[PDB]
């Protein structure tokens, strides 16, 4: 679900490195909006002052290498945390059941966002249906899409 | 009209598409 790859680990390693002022592994809370500018990530003040206000409740005016790679998990799961897809199946779920029908998954998939395949869209309602009735049940296709 | 949701239901469709396209990496896993 959250955790950072080896990949993932070493461009932030890079990137928050670039603005370390002793090779200590951290960084200033005013340093940490243009880090994640490194990272090609532009921040409102706002959300800048909502993850300092946990990562530095001391008030010490500082950042850890592992307090930084803490947000940053949470700023990639903006797009596809287990809860954000649980609320974003529940605006498509008809009833409140817990489930979605089919066609209307196949629906929504090939209507809005990106768009799926053909071939792609029809291999999600083999995993996202328990039999291939019509009826995909997202509340265990969440939990296996955000499963390692 | 009633039931009207389309400011969401657009934005809320891209979320499981990352999730999905994510999970499909998986389903061709080196073994």
């Amino acid at each position: 679900a959250d955790q950072l790859t080896e990949e993932q680990i070493a461009e932030f390693k890079e990137a928050f490195s670039l603005f370390d002022k002793d090779g200590d592994g951290t960084i200033t809370t005013k340093e940490l909006g243009t880090v994640m500018r490194s990272l090609g990530q532009n921040p409102t003040e706002a959300e800048l002052q909502d993850m300092i206000n946990e990562v530095d409740a001391d008030g010490n005016g500082t950042i850890d290498f592992p307090e930084f790679l803490t947000m940053m998990a949470r700023k990639m799961k903006d797009t596809d945390s287990e809860e954000e897809i649980r609320e974003a199946f529940r605006v498509f779920d008809k009833d409140g059941n817990g489930y979605i029908s089919a066609a209307e998954l196949r629906h929504v998939m090939t209507n809005l966002g990106e768009k799926l395949t053909d071939e792609e869209v029809d291999e999600m309602i083999r995993e996202a249906d328990i039999d291939g009735d019509g009826q995909v049940n997202y509340e265990e296709f969440v939990q296996m899409m955000t499963a390692k | 009209g009633p039931g009207s949701k389309r400011k969401q239901e657009e934005v809320s469709a891209i979320i499981i598409q990352r999730a999905y396209r994510r999970y499909l990496l998986k389903q061709k896993v080196k073994k």
